[PDB]
């Protein structure tokens, strides 16, 4: 071609003015990248960048192996906000080499800008896998898992950094016997500092289900920093004694070196406040404040976004007194003086019965957004709580007309005796209509309705609660379903608040009224009301949601007539326990049991409620196996010995019952038994025998003592590593063979079946499997009750799978474990 | 080779039951009901972390409700099934065939496909992938029947049924102050229908019961420190018989003549007789530093015909010469026992496991010739090797001395706190808890104001339970068997025990 | 563009037994909306796609009102654009008695579907307003693919997977034309197995293993009308000839012979089976080849497809009693 002569005659460039002739060669040949490169190159010199990237894009497809050229035109395109054209150019690079880690970063960052994050995330796992030790890849990879709500996988991304930072420091301190080049080649990691701990705190809040286990992880990362990883004992104290001035009052911190005390015990406030938000979702107000009271020492303007994020949490958690302390300082600043401070602040002053102070903060919020009526209806409510109905009616016409404009486009003494008269007739007849009558699940819902229509008359009196009723509890009373919307409900409610009265939920929304008598509020008499709360709590727990009945009893514990009187606070502690059994959560059951055992000391009915409540499951094993319970009953078990043995003046400071009567000074076989279960459940088979053997001296013909004794030896034997192991299993079987001889002989023919199973189950434990099936074939063949047969066929099947006798494991499963 | 199918599919969980669930939708929902319900099956797949940071499902094989709403057999001790880690992903295929082909072909898919080999109606398509499974590899636990226990009948009908009509009768029945904790609970119950035996005591079960060349010794033990109890003053009927013949024929029946057990015994026996004359109360762990290695095996037999040991009281687990009742004189007050424990579970640090010195050997040589070491003794430094230690050893510490040298002794021995008041003993115990907790951390400085408040008191890291090093040495002392050197029938014959083999034969 | 999904609109209202009470909201003839059951289908197609890996990245619906209702929740859930494409409208024979309807544009449908629809995409081709016979239909779908993809691969070079929400007659011609058959009413391979075009079905066309122009590419069908995500199965299938059965599940395990390391599937794999009749079937899974052995399991294995791992940019249980254990032969 002659153009091969003409073009490089024009590549004598030297002033870049012959570009018109290059424009001809790309028209004549239209295949030489040399023409498009230079025509694009000279555009870079004149500065016509949008014309440069075009020519290099046409040029790239002609010689598509030079992955250095796709990149230099790709990055140019991203600079000129042509992202879709850039992602292609990067994608051509990665096909030519999948081991270029700058383009995967620049490409994946553009996927985010485009909205197809799934291809971005795929780029970062590999970019993180082949370079785990760069923070920028870590920081952007953890944003994307958060965009998928994969937060638990983002925490294990920052935590596997921490677990590498730890093993580095342990190797440094051990390798002092220095070679930086030898530890860096083996232990290389991203530095963990206060910043990465700050992000890590944000994730536990967004996760919002592992509150207490996440606090302990923040504190381990806070004591590792500051060089205090050796103070492991803070992992076991409950409530944030470290990082506060309460650490001086600890038995162990007072014992440390004189040099370990001066290390730093101060968190930056951006992390401390997050801990208070963890404790608040845990429903631990006290430690939340102890974190937020540290927010007052910092300079005001530097933490104003934390005054708000703390108060906003306390306001959403119904803590209306504590939140005002954190909103009101912000009013010193003008940039915070808008509705998002006022409207959460004004309802706080409303629930605290400071109405004349809240009248302003509503009247200020409307000036910013008059088009809102959440404020107008509440600010109308305040004019009724104040004795000024004249302005109240003029605010009702303003709001309802304001709503009708929006849906189209889409005698003070005589006032209440006349109400008390008709409300007492309503509550007494509705109660008599509830007694003469009552499927057993539709008779409940019709019953719960005509009782929730009574409990709304008692709880709405406001002389009984030092706080407002929970939204969780009014939600159980708003379940009558006649409402349309939570704000519409107020309007059809407030419209009748004017002068008249009629049937509607929330009678007058609340009101303090003169009680004028004890033993009567309405025609009911304070022992007909308490029987409703307790009977309403259980029925809702049995047929309806269990978590709703628990709100009825937690609300009955704060009525100022019930907990003031004993013999009512007793029942609410039991009724609340009966429901907590059905929550299936560990760490409030224990809070209820320890609440009973402190009141009811040495009582035998409660110690059985303790262990019948804990009769199955790992949620119950973790309670008994806990050290907190092992310290408690030991404290009650030394107190029992003090009551019987001391001839001294000291029988106080733990003794709550002064009525114990034991002239022969016998022990209690229950406290020895409950306490041995804790040590058995803690794999403490030596300590348990120290207490169970004291029972075998006292109650030898009790089966459950001879069973635990037989298992405490069998289990202890398999710990030992000497020839006394064999003598200790034979010493266990003798207590199992008399367990057998007892249940077989002295009980009926259902416990006679138990004893065969638990013996066969013992020979499986010690591996004498050929004997185990012999006892299992007795519970299947020689007895009629079939509830233990499917536990025996379960364990026989396992024997046969291991022995390959699947021919017979199919026969048992089809007969007993069928369904 | 054939038609294609994509495998970018839902990655779903599975649940490999050990049960023969049928195809019916009533049969499946019952098997979900056993495992807690469909809402609790799903949160078992959505849980991460190592074991017991995740607890799996609870297969209740006998899940059914009585008429009162209570769980029939409310103590079932379920089978726990946990997520298998590192599962090999498996595809599942929807095999589709005409209605009625399973019934005529043994209800098997292996053969059904073989019957209609060339039909156009067989459609076989993958529908999902299984990346996660729960399966039940563990085994069922020991089971207890509480149907005729009347307290469980009262619990089950109140806390299980949540019926308020009989809940109220329960709570009004618990006495706010119980006057007889020491007695059986058959008196507080008002059912009286089932007639529990009088010696059952209604002890409820725990939540997890499954948690995975010789001589017989005859030492005496004293089980109760009542004002009535008798103390041994003569050894034992059998040991004296085994030992009196050992004097004439020098074999000590139960041994070979070549073991020299008896010649080792006398050379140990004359040692102890000198010691108990010098110090009548002892711990065996102090005697290990005195008797040589060659005659230590026979010491556990010489103590039996020289000494007894209480199983409780102030003189708990010490060997005491015969005829010596420590409640008879106050001079046996400095020998009474005190225990201490270091909680590794709370002090889980490297600072601790170097400062706590390692235990003794089974037998050693005493740095103090012919006596207790300075390493069992507590003197404000050097945590002793063995933390059960008598009052006679603490007094080397100055602050515990001037407490000890100002005590007022009781006129009559208390069954706990001994001759000492409760005050003057916690005054001793709390100092030692403070000093050990400090020297574990390596402090050794001892602030004087806290250490002075105790001495003038009038009225946790370290704890006073018996240490595991002690309990492991108590069992080796209470074991009635010792070494002398310095398949239903086969298993029944292999044991050959005097009791274990007796009852084992009766039950077969 | 390496991957394509195609899906049918859903359950119309006129298919109700009580009859067609609703009116076309747009005013065009036969532009009928969906029933409430057809809306529950389209949500179930969203939660299914949302459980996949190669989720679609753009949606090309037909202008008819019911195809927009189908893709509306798919757009909200996956957060993708929705473009109108008139070239995938219905096939109307010229003998329609009342009228041959032409559907609405953007300005009418944006009022009912605010924000969802994106108006960047002008239609590449318009069906004949007079109506078109069957031979004219299929050549129209021969023209559609080269012109459509080439306008996707230059206005959106980054999009590699797409969804098309269309009708039955189109859905079966879009498939055959893509796979390269001569007329649409023939069977795929030889066995009378047409494309299953049930209500709210889902097809899948992956490219058969530098970048090359469209017409030189080779595609394969890898789903052929999945309706398992539906709570009611395929309702109203249609094929060009229109102008008892039981299901059981079996697992296919792939066990490793190593300590605590798990096999995996690449989320883009392909499966072929053969010898399923006999005792030793052979499966290919991706590039690797296996040989199986039937093994019933004691007990059962219950799988929960409603418990699937949804990704999401912020009732039915499978009773298994038999199993196949695969071993490496490659």
């Amino acid at each position: 071609q002659l153009l091969s002569q003409a073009n490089e005659a024009f590549v004598r460039n030297d002033l870049q003015v012959a570009e018109r002739l290059f424009n001809e060669v790309i028209k004549k040949d239209a295949r030489n990248f040399a023409a498009y490169e230079t025509l694009g190159d000279i555009y870079q010199l004149q500065g016509r960048l949008n014309d440069c990237c075009n020519s290099w894009f046409l040029a790239a497809h002609l010689n598509a192996s030079d992955w250095e050229f796709w990149k230099i035109v790709a990055i140019l395109s991203a600079d000129l906000d042509h992202v879709r054209q850039a992602i292609y150019c990067f994608s051509r690079v990665i096909s030519l080499n999948p081991m270029e880690w700058e383009s995967i970063y620049r490409r994946s960052m553009l996927y985010k800008k485009t909205g197809q994050l799934a291809r971005a995330l795929d780029g970062f796992q590999r970019l993180y896998m082949y370079n785990p030790y760069d923070a920028n890849i870590l920081r952007e990879l953890a944003i994307l898992y958060v965009d998928y709500d994969r937060i638990e996988d983002s925490i294990e991304l920052y935590m596997k950094v921490f677990n590498a930072n730890v093993e580095r420091r342990e190797a440094i301190l051990a390798a002092l016997e220095i070679n930086w080049k030898k530890i860096d080649a083996k232990y290389k990691c991203i530095p963990f500092d206060w910043s990465s701990l700050n992000i890590l705190a944000e994730l536990f809040l967004k996760l919002a289900v592992s509150e207490v286990d996440g606090i302990k992880t923040i504190k381990k990362c806070a004591r590792w920093i500051q060089r205090r990883e050796s103070q492991t004992f803070w992992d076991h104290v409950p409530d944030d004694s470290e990082f506060d001035n309460r650490r001086f009052k600890n038995s162990t911190f007072d014992s440390l070196l004189a040099a370990e005390k001066e290390k730093s015990y101060n968190i930056p406030i951006d992390i401390r406040v997050r801990l208070g938000l963890l404790r608040l979702n845990t429903d631990n107000l006290v430690e939340a404040l102890n974190h937020f009271q540290c927010l007052y020492d910092e300079t005001f303007s530097d933490v104003a976004d934390l005054y708000f994020e703390a108060a906003t949490a306390l306001t959403r958690a119904e803590k209306y007194k504590e939140a005002i302390d954190f909103f009101t300082p912000l009013l010193s600043l003008e940039e915070w003086r808008t509705t998002d401070v006022f409207k959460p602040l004004a309802r706080c002053y409303k629930e605290i019965e400071s109405y004349e102070t809240a009248k302003e903060f509503y009247e200020l919020a409307i000036k910013s957004e008059p088009d809102d009526l959440d404020i107008r209806v509440s600010l109308a409510e305040v004019y009724y709580r104040l004795n000024d109905p004249e302005t109240f009616k003029h605010m009702l016409v303003d709001v309802v007309e304001m709503r009708k404009h929006q849906v189209d486009e889409t005698d003070a003494e005589r006032e209440r005796i006349e109400r008390e008269r008709r409300i007492t007739a309503k509550v007494v007849d509705k109660y008599e209509k509830m007694k003469k009558f009552e499927n057993e699940a539709k008779q409940a819902s019709i019953w719960i309705n005509t009782v929730s229509e009574l409990v709304d008359i008692f709880s709405s009196v406001k002389n009984f609660f030092m706080k407002s009723r929970s939204r969780k509890f009014v939600g159980i009373l708003r379940r009558t379903k006649k409402f349309n919307t939570e704000l519409d409900f107020q309007i059809e409610r407030l419209s009748k608040l004017a002068e008249g009265d009629s049937v509607f939920e929330g009678p007058l929304m609340e009101e303090r009224v003169t009680l004028t008598s004890a033993t009567e509020l309405r025609g009911l008499s304070y022992e007909q009301w308490f029987e409703l709360f307790m009977e309403l709590s259980l029925v809702i727990a049995k047929y309806q949601s269990v978590e709703d009945g628990l709100s009825v009893v937690e609300t009955a514990q704060e009525v100022n007539v019930f907990f003031q009187d004993p013999e009512r606070v007793k029942m609410m502690k039991f009724v609340k326990l009966a429901i907590v059994l059905q929550m299936d959560d560990e760490e409030e059951l224990a809070e209820n049991l320890r609440g009973l055992l402190n009141q009811f000391q040495f009582n035998r009915k409660v110690l059985q409620v303790f262990m019948y409540s804990l009769c199955r499951g790992p949620s119950s094993l973790n309670i008994l196996s806990s050290t907190i319970q092992q310290k408690f009953f030991l404290r009650q078990l030394k107190a029992f010995d003090s009551c019987r043995y001391n001839t001294e003046v000291n029988g106080q400071a733990s003794i709550t019952n002064k009525e114990v009567y034991n002239p022969n000074k016998k022990s209690s076989p229950y406290l020895y038994y409950i306490y041995a279960v804790l040590l058995y459940s803690s794999r403490g088979f030596l300590s348990a025998l120290q207490y169970l053997t004291r029972l075998e001296e006292d109650i030898p013909d009790d089966p459950m003592v001879n069973l635990l004794m037989g298992l405490s030896h069998i289990h202890r034997a398999m710990q030992r590593l000497t020839a006394q192991r064999h003598f200790q299993i034979f010493h266990g079987l003798r207590y199992l063979y008399r367990y057998h001889k007892i249940r077989k002989s002295l009980y009926t023919d259902l416990e006679k079946q138990e004893a065969d199973y638990n013996l066969g189950r013992a020979f499986h434990l010690i591996g004498l499997v050929s004997i185990a099936i012999e006892y299992y074939n007795r519970v299947l063949e020689n007895y009629d009750d079939g509830k233990l047969k499917k536990h025996a066929a379960y364990n026989s099947i396992i024997i046969y799978q291991q022995s390959g006798n699947v021919e017979l494991a199919d026969h048992l499963m089809e007969k007993y474990l069928s369904i | 080779i054939a038609d294609e199918f994509t495998l970018d599919l839902p990655r779903i969980p599975s649940l490999e039951l050990p049960l023969n669930v049928s195809t019916k939708h009533s049969s499946i929902q019952k098997a979900i009901k056993m495992c807690g319900g469909i809402e609790k099956v799903k949160e078992a797949f959505k849980e991460h972390g190592p074991i017991e940071s995740q607890h799996g499902l609870q297969l209740y094989l006998n899940d059914d409700t009585d008429s009162d709403g209570s769980k029939s057999y409310f103590n079932e001790h379920p089978v726990i099934g946990k997520r298998v880690p590192f599962r090999d992903e498996s595809v599942i295929l929807k095999v589709t065939m005409p209605k009625g082909t399973l019934s005529k072909n043994n209800n098997s898919v292996k053969d059904s496909i073989k019957s209609l080999k060339d039909s156009n109606k067989l459609r076989v398509t993958p529908v999902s992938i299984v990346d996660n499974t729960i399966k039940f590899r563990e085994m069922s636990d020991f089971q207890i029947k509480l149907d005729n226990v009347p307290s469980a009948r009262e619990f089950k009908s109140s806390f299980g049924s949540l019926e308020w009509n009989n809940f109220k009768s329960f709570v009004n029945s618990v006495p706010d102050n119980d006057s007889q904790p020491q007695e059986n609970i058959g008196n507080l119950i008002l059912d009286r229908s089932v007639k529990i035996p009088s010696t059952d005591f209604q002890l409820p079960p725990p939540p997890k019961l499954s948690m995975v060349t010789y001589i017989k010794n005859y030492q005496l033990f004293v089980h109760d420190l009542s004002d009535k109890t008798v103390i041994p003053s003569q050894a034992h009927e059998q040991v004296l018989y085994d030992f009196e013949v050992a004097k004439k024929t020098k074999v000590y029946p139960g041994t070979k003549s070549d073991s020299k057990f008896y010649e080792s015994l006398e050379e140990c026996l004359k040692i102890l007789r000198e010691l108990f004359a010098r110090r009548p109360i002892w711990v065996k762990r102090h005697l290990d530093g005195i008797v040589p290695k060659k005659i230590h095996h026979t010491m556990k037999i010489a103590l039996a015909l020289i000494s007894y040991r209480f199983t409780m009281g102030p003189w708990r687990n010490t060997y005491i010469k015969f005829g010596i009742d420590p409640r008879s004189s106050v001079e046996y007050a400095q020998y009474q026992t005190e225990y201490f424990k270091i909680e590794r579970k709370l002090l889980s640090s490297p600072i601790v496991k170097k400062n706590v010195p390692k235990p003794p050997p089974l037998v050693f040589e005493s740095d103090t010739p012919g006596g207790i070491d300075s390493r069992f003794k507590f003197d404000g430094k050097r945590i002793p090797w063995y933390l059960m230690l008598q009052i006679d050893l603490l007094i080397g510490e100055p602050n515990i001395a001037e407490v000890f040298h100002n005590v007022e002794y009781l006129d009559k021995a208390n069954e706990l706190t001994g001759w000492f008041k409760e005050l003057d003993l916690v005054k001793i115990r709390r100092i030692v808890k403070y000093e050990l907790g400090c020297m574990v951390q390596g402090n050794y400085e001892y602030n004087k104001y806290k250490l002075k408040y105790f001495k003038t008191m009038l009225f946790g890291a370290i704890t006073e339970e018996p240490d595991d090093a002690a309990l492991e040495n108590e069992e080796m002392d209470t074991d009635q068997n010792l070494k002398v050197p310095a398949x239903x029938x086969x298993x029944x014959x292999x044991x050959x025990x005097x009791x274990x083999x007796x009852x084992x034969x009766x039950x077969x | 563009v390496n991957t394509i999904y195609i899906a049918r609109h859903g359950y119309r209202s006129n298919w109700l037994p009580e009859g067609p009470y609703p009116d076309p909201l747009t005013g065009i003839d036969s532009d009928v909306p969906l029933a409430e059951h057809g809306v529950q289908q389209a949500k179930e197609l969203a939660h299914y796609l949302l459980s996949l890996d190669n989720q679609p990245e753009a949606a090309f619906a037909s202008p008819f009102y019911r195809c927009l209702e189908t893709v509306q929740p798919i757009a909200k859930l996956l957060e993708i654009p929705v473009y109108l494409e008139r070239g995938i409208g219905e096939w109307y024979r010229p003998d329609r008695k009342p009228v041959i309807p032409v559907p609405a544009g953007y300005e009418i449908l944006s009022k009912f579907f605010p924000g969802v629809i994106s108006q960047e995409w002008d239609s590449t081709l318009t069906p004949n307003e007079k109506g078109e016979t069957e031979q004219e239909m299929y050549m129209r779908f021969k023209k559609f693919w080269p012109l459509f993809i080439e306008r996707v691969e230059k206005e959106y070079p980054n999009v590699e997977c797409i969804l098309l929400v269309t009708h039955a007659a189109s859905k079966i011609a879009l498939g055959m034309s893509l796979l390269g058959y001569d007329n649409p009413r023939m069977s795929l391979n030889e066995n009378g197995d047409k494309i299953r075009s049930g209500s709210c079905s889902l097809d899948k066309y992956e490219i058969l293993k530098t970048y090359i122009p469209f017409s030189d590419r080779k595609w394969v069908l890898t789903m052929n009308g999945n309706t398992e995500f539906l709570s009611s199965g395929e309702e109203m299938n249609w094929n060009f000839d229109c102008v008892e059965v039981e299901t059981v599940y079996i697992s296919v395990d792939i066990p490793s012979g190593n300590y605590k390391e798990r096999t995996e599937i690449a989320k883009s794999a392909i499966l072929q089976y053969s010898g399923l009749e006999t005792d030793a079937p052979l499966f290919r899974i991706g590039n690797r080849l296996y040989e199986g052995s039937w093994e019933r399991l004691v007990g059962t294995e219950l799988a929960f497809p409603n418990a699937a791992h949804v990704h999401k940019k912020t009732e039915k249980i499978y009773r298994i009693k038999e199993r196949i254990v695969l071993s490496n032969v490659r």
